[PDB]
Parts: structure tokens; C-alpha cells; sequence
């Protein structure tokens, strides 16, 4: 042991941080009148149906 | 002609092409962690600041 021939010291370190995320949303509010353009088989409406506003530059 | 419809039987899809309304409600929430460790100190020492006559040669 002498002459420092067993002395020693180590060290070490590793560190590993992910992370991710997504979202995603949609709103509407509104009134629309449409017309049946089609009767199903079983009685469903195919329904469509449009609304144009102008007001002032578009 | 729609065929044979219940009367008071609650109104379910049936057939192909009948609509359903679906409620997405979904919350799902995992979690894990762990950890480990390991620790070890040592000292010693021995010293003879004063040492007798007849302990001299040891």
C-alpha cells in the first residue's frame, strides 16, 4: 500500500429526461337552416344546406 | 314501407345504415418509478503518539 499504489477514486454519473405532449380542440356555436335533399331507405334525411353573409368588405 | 318498428321499446340501431351517437369520454393516466441505492463508509485508524522502552522495537 505504500507509494499511493492502491489509492483511487472514480466517479460517474448518466441522467436521461424525455417528455412529449400533444392537444387538440374545436368549437362552434351557431344556427343553420337546411333543406332534405334525400330520403334514406330507412327514413333518414340527407340534409344540406348553406348561409352567405356580406357585411361591408368580404 | 319501414317494416316492423316497436312501440315502446327504446329506439336502437338495427340495421345497417342506422345512427348512433357516441360519447368519447376517454381519461387514461399510467404511472411507474423507482429507485435504488447502495452506500459505504469506512475509517480507521491506529496511532502511538508516546511508546514505552520495552514496546520501542515493536
Amino acid at each position: 500500500f505504500g507509494n499511493s499504489r492502491a489509492d483511487m477514486e472514480a466517479s460517474g454519473g448518466n441522467s436521461f429526461n424525455g417528455k412529449g405532449g400533444a392537444n387538440a380542440s374545436n368549437t362552434f356555436s351557431g344556427t343553420l337552416t337546411v333543406t332534405v335533399d334525400q330520403v334514406l331507405a330507412n327514413g333518414n334525411l340527407h340534409v344540406v344546406g348553406e348561409k352567405q353573409i356580406a357585411i361591408n368588405q368580404g | 314501407n319501414y317494416g316492423y318498428q316497436p312501440l315502446f321499446e327504446d329506439r336502437r340501431p338495427r340495421n345497417i345504415g342506422d345512427t348512433l351517437t357516441i360519447v368519447l369520454q376517454e381519461n387514461v393516466s399510467a404511472s411507474k418509478s423507482s429507485s435504488a441505492n447502495a452506500s459505504r463508509d469506512g475509517k480507521t485508524s491506529f496511532g502511538f503518539d508516546t511508546v514505552p522502552r520495552y514496546l520501542q522495537g515493536l
